[PDB]
């Protein structure tokens, strides 16, 4: 589309600029899901590796879980970024070009015609 | 010999270890506790249960409440002589007519 | 540690290890020829590790506790019925070479890995490379099809072809008439039930076919009878004999490396050793697999990787 | 090879992929083309059979000949514009005669030739490789000469790879042939959205290569090349024919399997651009990979198949290597469907 | 006659011919590389021409 | 619904995490309690649908067909449980996973309040279902019905999803309320022709239309017991769910392009019911009868009349109850004599009384008499057509009296005759099975005295 | 597209052999194209049947071309509806009878009958309202 | 744009052509592909010196420099191929027919 | 017992192509460890004949 917007740094995870919206939740459902993948992530990993699926290296499970909900969470943070970051200037835009977007005055439906389709 | 594979293995009856088999498991005791819980779970508790609770809903799509303002709209149109149903839901005056 | 191919970057090279006898000296003969008995000979005398014949459960040995299982679990084949019937009609005949010389190359391959890892070499019975001779004399006398020769030939060859062939081959000649003499010595029921015609077939191809074929790459050890007594001959005579003969004077620490690292690939080795071949000797059906190994899983041990089965006693499990 | 010769001459290969991707100039793009060329055949003649250099060959001559083509349409344009940026391009045939190169290093059009062949005599690791990391490079300075791309070209190739990538898969027997010609038909996806937002490439882009890497490795801890190699594969290992399964339908991309997590996008933005006729066909030809996908699922773990008796062997012994970063690749490859609005911060 | 001679054989088996009749002929090069690269030269030679991509 | 999702899903675990044998105990069990839960969101608002959240939303026609989707679970456990006993565990347990994965898809479909996310689960039980009759299934022509069953569906389903994602483009949303409150006229024109062609033609292949229905015969005869109960009862009527949804968008442009499949379902009827009458197999008379009733569903959405969708809703559960019962009496045969020829099995009543009962309401069932809820459905719809054109009564009619024709045949054929002398193998009815039809045709008759639950959200 | 351009410069219905001619001077063109690519990816055994394949597969495409384009017009101008689709339909499916003639398989033209008469009518299609398969990048 | 840019433009495209035209020869073909960079490198250097780009007269060096560098594996895959068939004709470059 | 399927329905899937025809009648299945059978003798022991007009063989 973003691509080159005018100040993008090129190679910046998170811009500065992303801080000032809302932090995900820390129990967010969209989280928790990157939570349930890391779960996944390591019940395969016995499986593949043939260790009791349920229990075998419960250690592995749990590095499994936790690094998904971090990597999640940033991607998360700067998932919120850039579609805040889309509609910002999507909202200036519409200003700086006002008779461009002439919001039609509004007629009820009292007076408009609309045929009418009978059924059989 | 083409290959090494079992033949066909005998249908095996349930009834044939244990006549009182319920026809759910090999093993007698959870026969038993499978016919129970298929049953007491089946019947009574959805079937039976259910039945009276889906029986004894609320108003369902406010029926008797349609029917209720009926009668006193009944009442009203006749009385004063006007038609006890207009032709046009929407009164003509509240809209515009084009042309 | 393992030869992971961070093995080979900090310094473990294969050529220091290798030394004067560090050699696979195969040791081979006639049929109940004491071949078995002359391979150890050899072995204590050098310090040759003896690896024993590999039969039907000598996969069996190399995993668990050995315990050769059940045969419908571990092989599906039993070489008495080959001694008294060979043309059983359930495959079995040809069910013994195909897993036999599967037996052959594991044995083969964990020969190669002991020699790599310790440098010591290996003295091995009746390497993969005489493995051939059995089958031709069961087709021969029609114990097997002309399929069941091709498929192990092609077997032999997408496998075999990856194998260099043994510095020095011993065979102690016996012939035919002497082989009958120490057969109704020996006793056991099954094997006197035998056709000179296989004994007379199993020897020309080990004479007319096996030395030849084998000298260019090898020293062959053409041995008499007489030898077999005097074991002490043998010493010095694979001690005299150069060896400049074969690819193992020629490779560097780089092949050995890639030796080393197939060999350690158990499945690697013998992943060619069920080619999708519907050979109907061999081949074996979805219900009978499923349920073998069905059994197979539950028997203890297998049921899990090697180090992470609760049944044994496995302990920290749930940290392992 | 020595592995410390095998570890860095990947190193280049990345570097000269690396290359493409970090810097402007025309030239240096064609240099991290060239670098990776230098140092991949090796890779590919890393066990040396005839086959292997048959194939090797194969790649090298159509390889070559995409970056000598790519090359002109550096100096052309230079030659009508007077630069060296990767920007919009500045002369139509230049621009054609770059788009008629870059699409045969991928394999588009009948350029296509040499992608299953070559992933043929090559070994399964370094197809896993070929199929999934070279080609980022090319599609790298597409999506940065986009916006000059003569939108009625590739739209052409994308449908003709699509189509071919989709109608031969169905002949093939060599799981090799049946993965190329399946790369060949997610290779039309990829280019068929490029001129418009290409952030739906790099989605597509991403999800294809951690849905191919689950794929590849998989077939490789089976160590098997043909379908009845796979499908022999029930007995000893009967879950991993099973998470081959999983790979399959997303292989195939039927929801809620993030393997339609791409095509999905592709049409909803290919629509936003009145283009409705050909995502039609894209999703129709499309079902032609589920065909022998299915197929190939049949004879893996949806039935069971005739193992053999030496098989039995293999049952004792465990698996040595360690299936490097495979358990999430396969996560990552299916169950992502729900967290689809990440696209967002691909772009 | 209706329900599995001719339903089964217009919609299904006429699609699965059509994609059986020419996946043979999609699938059977010679391994040729002077033929393929012959089919690049035609490609190229025709890409740039009269399909008028070159404007 | 985050209220019954919740204990769907939680119950995958519990079948994995369970004992060895008393997986079918548990799952059952507790899928029958998610019944109970499901029964009380039955109770709808007059006019408005009941919301739940954002993402999902029940109106007065997804509740109907929502609770028969939670109280068939446990039908397919119990009906299922006798094959699969020489299994190993772990394929026992998947097969539980697969058919509680399957039901939670339709439970997340048909409370959607999305289109895109109606299709999404629309199409995602197409995996469960093709895992469960390939693997399980116990034939060799079900390799050849997985293919027919899953690419029929799927290329029908795949202009559905060109057609939905370019609405968005012009309409912004597509949930189901603002479709209804912000509908416009389908202007006509060649385009929209098309369409409405893809818009209609994706569910068409799910309830099939004549032509468009030879993937029944197929997929549901190879299917296993529990496989061929949900192709028959719940995604048979996934395309009526939706066939009612999205014609919302495109009703200036019905009425002149129902008639081509208005005709090719009104004839296909006929032609369907008549090829019951020189059937073979038992398993494929019923699917064949399937094709017929829902072939009348399809007449009854695309006349668009208060009563036609009033007695479409109505037909379609009493179908489905129905259908997947007569498909548990073809299962029980079949797994105590090994086939499914009807001919082989003759004269069963006398041998299985009590199953000589349960296949006798299940064919009058199916001959719709009234006051069954069959019945109620069909007249329905005859009285709306009939108002549309009154020789629909000719073929619709005549139908009726074809319908009577092989039910009782199947009836007669098999239970009533003389028994079958070489046949020795029958067995005294498990109470299993008898306990498993009584749950088909209780209910069945416990909704017909008040039909107000099961008319749809036009009621 | 010059070659394109005669056809749709031609009013259908209107200047029936004009039309007819840009039509078979498409399905050579066509023919060439495909022949070309036929005869490198399957080379024949000489230049006598090089020239001779080539010329049986640039006969049938023009050939269908010529009939179907006589056609088109032809229908419009004794029917007076140009526009209607039908106008194609018969055309296209001719068109694949012509194929049935070429091969020598009533099978095979049926087949191409029903497929592109149905195409014939979508292309017509296409032009009339405002359809467009390659279009240029508006978002 | 003046003849000498138009010469060597179709000296390329005979090139091109030449490289795109196996005769039985890939060596012939190999020959075929320097001659066919050289045309790049006439190119590179008539386009650089006309205009006086002077840091850019760098480029045309290095372009012999990785083509002639290159050169080198389509001489050492040929020099392999020679030795198992014997010959560089591609006519048996379809071992690989599979 | 639920039907398995047996060689007969491998050897459908077992051919080097899935849908043999005409041409691909003689297409043989690769080799299974993928090295093609190596070709015969092409050793190159070249003959000289050093004299005797060589002088350095003397005469
Ligand atoms: C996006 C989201 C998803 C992707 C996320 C990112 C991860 C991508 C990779 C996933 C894992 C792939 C993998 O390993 O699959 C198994 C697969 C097979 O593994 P294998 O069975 O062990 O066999 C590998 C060799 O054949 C074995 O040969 P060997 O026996 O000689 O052992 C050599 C091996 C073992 O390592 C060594 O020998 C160590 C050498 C140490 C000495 C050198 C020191 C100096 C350099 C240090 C570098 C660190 O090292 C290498 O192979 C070298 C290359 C890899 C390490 C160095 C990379 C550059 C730095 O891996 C490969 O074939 C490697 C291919 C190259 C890397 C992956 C390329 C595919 C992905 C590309 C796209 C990535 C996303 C782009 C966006
Ligand atoms: C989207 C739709 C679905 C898509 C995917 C469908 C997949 C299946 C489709 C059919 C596949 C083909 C047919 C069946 C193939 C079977 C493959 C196989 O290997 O089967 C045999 C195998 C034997 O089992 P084994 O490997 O010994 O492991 C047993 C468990 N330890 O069996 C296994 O290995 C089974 C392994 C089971 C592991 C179970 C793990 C359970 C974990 C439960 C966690 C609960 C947490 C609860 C938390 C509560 C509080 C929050
Ligand atoms: C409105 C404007 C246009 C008006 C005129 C109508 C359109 C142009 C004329 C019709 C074009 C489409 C019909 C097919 C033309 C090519 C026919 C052809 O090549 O026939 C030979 C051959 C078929 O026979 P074969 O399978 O080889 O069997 C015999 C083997 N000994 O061929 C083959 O084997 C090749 C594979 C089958 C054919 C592939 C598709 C070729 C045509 C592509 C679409 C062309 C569309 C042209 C018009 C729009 C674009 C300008
Ligand atoms: C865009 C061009 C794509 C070219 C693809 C070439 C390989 C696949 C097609 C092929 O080999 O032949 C297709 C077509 C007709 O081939 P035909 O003469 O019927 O002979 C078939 C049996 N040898 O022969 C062709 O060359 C036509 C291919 C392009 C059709 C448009
Ligand atoms: C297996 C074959 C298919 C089975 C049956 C499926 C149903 C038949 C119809 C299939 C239609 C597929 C495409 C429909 C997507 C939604 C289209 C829609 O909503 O209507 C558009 C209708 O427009 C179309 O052109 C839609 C496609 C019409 C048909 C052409 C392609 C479909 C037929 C061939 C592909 C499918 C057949 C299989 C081929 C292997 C309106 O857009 P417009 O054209 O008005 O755009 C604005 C402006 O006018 C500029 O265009
Ligand atoms: N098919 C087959 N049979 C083998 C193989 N190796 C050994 N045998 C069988 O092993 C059996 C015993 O061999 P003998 O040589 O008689 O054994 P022995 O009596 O201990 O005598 P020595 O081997 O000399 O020690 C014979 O039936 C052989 O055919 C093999 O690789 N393949």
């Amino acid at each position: 589309m973003m691509s080159g917007r005018p100040g993008r740094v090129p190679l910046q995870f998170l811009p500065n600029e992303a801080r000032s919206l809302p932090p995900p939740k820390l129990t967010d459902p969209r989280l928790v899901y990157m939570g349930f993948l890391g779960y996944c992530s390591g019940l395969i990993d016995n499986a593949i590796r043939r260790r009791p699926v349920v229990s075998a290296g419960l250690h592995r499970q749990l590095l499994y879980v936790t690094s998904f909900v971090f990597f999640g969470y940033y991607l998360l943070k700067r998932q919120d970024y850039m579609y805040a970051l889309r509609d910002h200037d999507m909202f200036a835009y519409v200003k700086s070009h006002p008779e461009d977007f002439p919001e039609k005055d509004k007629k009820t439906y009292g007076e408009i015609l609309e045929e009418f389709h009978p059924v059989r | 010999i083409r290959l090494q594979e079992d033949p066909d293995p005998e249908d095996e009856n349930l009834y044939e270890k244990n006549p009182d088999s319920h026809g759910y498991d090999k093993d007698p005791i959870v026969d038993l506790w499978n016919m129970r819980v298929v049953f007491f779970f089946g019947f009574s508790i959805v079937l039976v249960l259910g039945s009276t609770f889906v029986a004894y809903l609320p108003d369902y799509r406010m029926q008797e409440w349609a029917r209720r303002e009926a009668e006193r709209l009944v009442k009203y149109r006749e009385a004063n002589g006007l038609p006890l149903m207009e032709s046009n839901c929407f009164d003509p005056n509240k809209i515009q007519l084009p042309e | 540690l393992q030869y992971g191919p961070l093995a080979f970057v900090l310094g473990e090279r294969t050529t220091r290890k290798l030394t004067e006898t560090s050699k696979v000296i195969t040791v081979d003969g006639n049929i109940c020829s004491g071949k078995g008995r002359l391979a150890r000979e050899i072995a204590e005398k050098l310090g040759l590790r003896h690896f024993p014949e590999a039969g039907i459960h000598y996969a069996d040995s190399t995993t668990g506790d050995g315990k050769p299982l059940d045969v419908q679990l571990s092989g599906n084949c039993s070489l008495e019925k080959f001694y008294d019937d060979p043309k059983s009609n359930d495959g079995n005949s040809y069910r013994l070479q195909s897993w036999l010389y599967a037996s052959r190359l594991l044995q083969y391959a964990d020969a190669l890995e002991h020699l790599l890892s310790t440098g010591q070499g290996v003295v091995l019975e009746r390497s993969i490379y005489s493995d051939f001779v059995f089958l031709e004399a069961m087709y021969r006398q029609g114990f097997i099809r002309k399929q069941c020769v091709e498929h192990y030939n092609e077997v032999k060859k997408v496998t075999a072809c990856e194998y260099l062939p043994p510095h020095v081959v011993v065979y102690v000649d016996v012939p035919v008439p002497e082989i009958q003499s120490r057969i109704q010595k020996k006793g056991n029921p099954h094997e006197m039930k035998i056709t000179a015609a296989y004994l007379q077939d199993i020897e020309n191809a080990y004479k007319k076919t096996f030395l030849p074929e084998m000298s260019e790459k090898c020293e062959v050890l053409q041995y008499s009878a007489r030898e077999a007594e005097d074991a002490e001959k043998v010493v010095e005579d694979i001690e005299y004999l150069k060896c400049d003969k074969g690819p193992w004077p020629d490779q560097d620490d780089r092949t050995f490396h890639r030796l080393r690292m197939l060999v350690q690939n158990k499945l690697e080795v013998l992943n060619y050793t069920t080619i999708p071949v519907y050979l109907p000797e061999i081949t074996i059906g979805a219900h009978q697999s499923d349920r073998v190994f069905q059994k197979f899983t539950e028997l203890p041990g297998r049921k899990y990787s090697p180090g992470y089965n609760e049944d044994v006693g496995d302990k920290w499990i749930w940290l392992k | 090879m020595n592995p410390i010769i095998y570890t860095t001459l990947i190193m280049t290969v990345m570097s000269g992929t690396m290359l493409v991707m970090i810097s402007s100039h025309w030239l240096l793009i064609w240099i991290g083309f060239e670098m990776n060329l230098l140092a991949m055949i090796p890779v590919l003649m890393k066990n040396f059979n005839p086959r292997a250099t048959e194939a090797a060959t194969k790649y090298f001559l159509t390889q070559a000949t995409a970056s000598m083509m790519l090359m002109m349409a550096i100096i052309i344009n230079l030659l009508y514009s007077g630069q060296w940026t990767i920007t919009k391009m500045f002369n139509p045939v230049a621009m054609t005669m770059m788009t008629m190169a870059l699409a045969m290093k991928l394999g588009l059009s009948p350029f296509h030739f040499w992608v299953p062949e070559v992933t043929q005599g090559i070994s399964l690791q370094a197809g896993l490789l070929l199929l999934t990391w070279q080609k980022l490079a090319p599609l790298s300075v597409l999506c940065q000469i986009s916006q000059s791309i003569n939108p009625n070209l590739m739209l052409t190739m994308a449908m003709l790879s699509i189509l071919i990538g989709g109608w031969g898969g169905l002949n093939q027997t060599q799981l090799r042939k049946i993965m190329a010609y399946s790369s060949i038909a997610h290779m039309g996806w990829m280019t068929a959205v490029l001129p418009y937002n290409t952030t739906m490439t790099i989605l597509n882009l991403l999800i294809y290569i951690t849905m191919t890497l689950a794929m590849f490795m998989l077939l490789i801890h089976s160590s098997a090349t043909t379908t009845l190699s796979l499908s022999h594969t029930w007995n000893k290992m009967p879950v991993i024919t099973s998470l081959m399964m999983v790979t399959l339908l997303s292989m195939g991309g039927l929801p809620p399997l993030s393997g339609f997590m791409p095509k999905w996008m592709i049409i909803q933005e290919m629509t936003k651009n009145e283009s409705i006729i050909m995502p039609t066909l894209m999703a129709m030809t499309a079902l032609l990979n589920l065909y022998f996908y299915m197929r190939l699922a049949y004879s893996s773990s949806l039935t069971m198949f005739p193992s053999t008796n030496n098989m039995k062997m293999k049952w004792q012994f465990e698996h040595t290597k360690q299936m490097k970063l495979l358990p999430t690749m396969i996560v990552l490859s299916t169950l992502v469907l729900p967290m689809t609005p990440a696209l967002s911060s691909l772009n | 006659l209706l329900d599995l001679i001719w339903l089964e054989t217009i919609l299904p088996k006429t699609t699965s011919f059509i994609q059986m009749k020419m996946s043979i002929m999609v699938s059977n090069q010679k391994g040729l590389i002077k033929l393929y690269f012959l089919s690049f030269l035609i490609t190229i030679m025709i890409s740039m021409t009269l399909f008028n991509y070159h404007e | 619904m985050l209220k019954i999702i919740i204990p769907t899903t939680m119950l995958l675990p519990m079948t994995w995490m369970s004992k060895h044998n008393m997986i079918w105990i548990n799952a059952t069990v507790h899928s029958l309690l998610i019944s109970l839960i499901s029964l009380s969101l039955l109770n709808q608002l007059g006019e408005n649908s009941l919301n739940f959240s954002l993402t999902f939303f029940s109106d007065s026609l997804s509740a109907p067909l929502l609770v028969l989707t939670t109280w068939l679970l446990p039908l397919m456990l119990m009906a299922s449980q006798s094959h699969l006993s020489k299994e190993t565990t772990t394929r026992k347990k998947l097969y539980i996973t697969m058919l509680i994965l399957l039901q939670l898809f339709l439970i997340m479909t048909f409370t959607a309040t999305e289109l895109i996310l109606f299709y999404i689960l629309f199409e995602a039980t197409l995996v469960p279902t093709l895992i469960i009759i390939t693997r399980w299934g116990n034939q060799t022509e079900r390799l050849n019905a997985g293919l027919y069953f899953l690419f029929y569906t799927l290329a029908g389903s795949l202009p559905l999803l060109v057609a939905l994602v370019y609405i968005q483009n012009t309409t912004g949303s597509l949930n189901f309320l603002i479709i209804h409150y912000w509908s416009h006229p389908l202007s006509n024109s060649w385009s929209n022709i098309f369409m409405w062609l893809a818009c209609i033609m994706a569910f068409m292949v799910k309830m099939p239309l004549y032509g468009l229905h030879l993937w029944l015969p197929k997929a549901h005869v190879e299917a296993p017991i529990a496989g061929s109960m949900v192709l028959a009862a719940v995604l048979l009527k996934l395309g009526g769910y939706g066939m009612m949804r999205i014609t919302t968008i495109l009703n200036p442009l019905t009425n002149y392009m129902a008639y081509p499949f208005l005709m090719l379902s009104m004839w296909g009827m006929i032609m369907t019911s008549s090829i019951c009458l020189r059937q073979t197999d038992l398993k494929s008379l019923i699917a064949y009868s399937s094709v017929s009733h829902m072939a009348l569903v399809i007449v009854a959405i695309m006349i668009q009349t208060p009563w036609s969708f009033m007695g479409a809703t109505a037909l379609m559960i009493a179908h489905g109850l129905t259908s997947s019962m007569l498909f548990c009496l073809a299962n029980t045969n079949y797994e105590r004599v090994h086939s499914r020829t009807m001919i082989l099995a003759r004269g069963l009543q006398t041998l299985l009384p009590l199953m000589a009962t349960w296949w006798l309401m299940a064919s009058l069932t199916n001959l719709a008499l009234p006051p069954s809820i069959n019945l109620i459905g069909e007249l329905f719809i005859i009285t709306a057509s009939f108002s549309w054109s009154n020789i629909t009564i000719i073929l619709m009619g005549m139908n009726m009296m074809i319908t009577a024709l092989y039910s009782l045949y199947m009836l007669i054929t098999t239970q009533r005759g003389k028994y079958t002398h070489h046949i020795n193998n029958i067995k005294a009815s498990f109470t299993r099975e008898n306990a498993l039809m009584a749950l088909h045709i209780l209910p069945l008759l416990l909704l017909t005295l008040n039909p107000k639950m099961i008319l749809g959200p036009l009621y | 597209k010059t070659l394109l351009h005669k056809y749709s410069d031609i009013p259908e219905g209107t200047e029936c052999h004009r039309k007819a001619y840009a039509s078979t001077s498409i399905g050579g063109a066509t023919g060439l194209i495909v022949s070309a690519y036929s005869i490198a990816l399957k080379p024949p055994a000489s230049f006598l049947e090089g020239v001779a394949r080539t010329g049986r597969y640039t006969f049938t495409s023009a050939a269908i071309g010529a009939i179907f384009g006589l056609t088109s017009c032809i229908s419009a101008q004794v029917r007076e509806k140009p526009d209607d689709p039908l106008n194609y339909f018969i055309g296209g499916c001719a068109g694949g009878l012509t194929l049935g003639a070429r091969t020598r398989s009533y099978g095979i033209g049926a087949a191409a009958c029903a497929y592109m008469g149905l195409t014939a009518a979508l292309v017509k299609m296409g032009q009339l309202e405002g359809w467009q398969v390659f279009a240029e990048p508006k978002v | 744009m003046p003849l000498v840019y138009m010469n060597i433009i179709m000296a390329f495209a005979i090139a091109l052509a030449g490289l795109l035209m196996y005769r039985s020869h890939l060596m012939s073909s190999l020959l075929c592909l320097e001659g066919m960079m050289l045309s790049l490198f006439i190119m590179s250097t008539l386009i650089i010196l006309n205009t006086h780009f002077t840091l850019a007269n760098m480029m045309p060096i290095i372009l012999l420099v990785f083509a002639a560098c290159e050169a080198a594996l389509g001489l050492s895959l040929l020099v392999m191929v020679s030795n198992t068939y014997g010959t560089d004709y591609v006519q048996n470059l379809n071992l690989l027919q599979c | 017992r639920q039907w398995q399927p047996d060689v007969e329905w491998a050897e459908q899937f077992g051919g080097a192509v899935m849908y043999p025809t005409k041409e691909t009648a003689h297409w043989k299945p690769p080799p299974w460890n993928d090295v093609d059978p190596p070709k015969d003798t092409l050793v190159s022991n070249l003959t000289l004949n050093f004299g005797p007009q060589h002088p350095a063989a003397h005469g």
